[PDB]
């Protein structure tokens, strides 16, 4: 997300067991860094391997 | 620590004693506040 122009990255990493589908379980998130760049972004991609 | 003095924070500014606390915070939490929005405990960036 972007509020303002400040950037917030929220990690969390956490061991699970999955075939398939998503965790139904809850769990939270905790920040890692802050990226202040301060542009408006419309759209966004995912990378992979 | 001890002292009856004035505080100017990074986002807290009145006047309080510094006393010891018991509480385990968040890493990424700097400060701490009470109920009704009133900050009551600050963390130090040099000593944990």
């Amino acid at each position: 997300k972007n509020i303002d122009g400040y950037f917030k990255i929220y990690s969390k990493h956490t061991p699970i067991n999955l075939v398939r589908d998503l965790p139904q379980g809850f769990s939270a998130l905790e920040p890692l860094v802050d990226l202040p760049i301060g542009i408006n972004i419309t759209r966004f991609q995912t990378l992979l391997a | 620590k001890n002292k009856c003095v004035n505080f100017n924070f990074n986002g807290l500014t009145g006047t309080g004693v510094l006393t010891e606390s018991n509480k385990k915070f968040l890493p990424f939490q700097q400060f701490g506040r009470d109920i009704a929005d009133t900050t009551d405990a600050v963390r130090d960036p040099q000593t944990l």
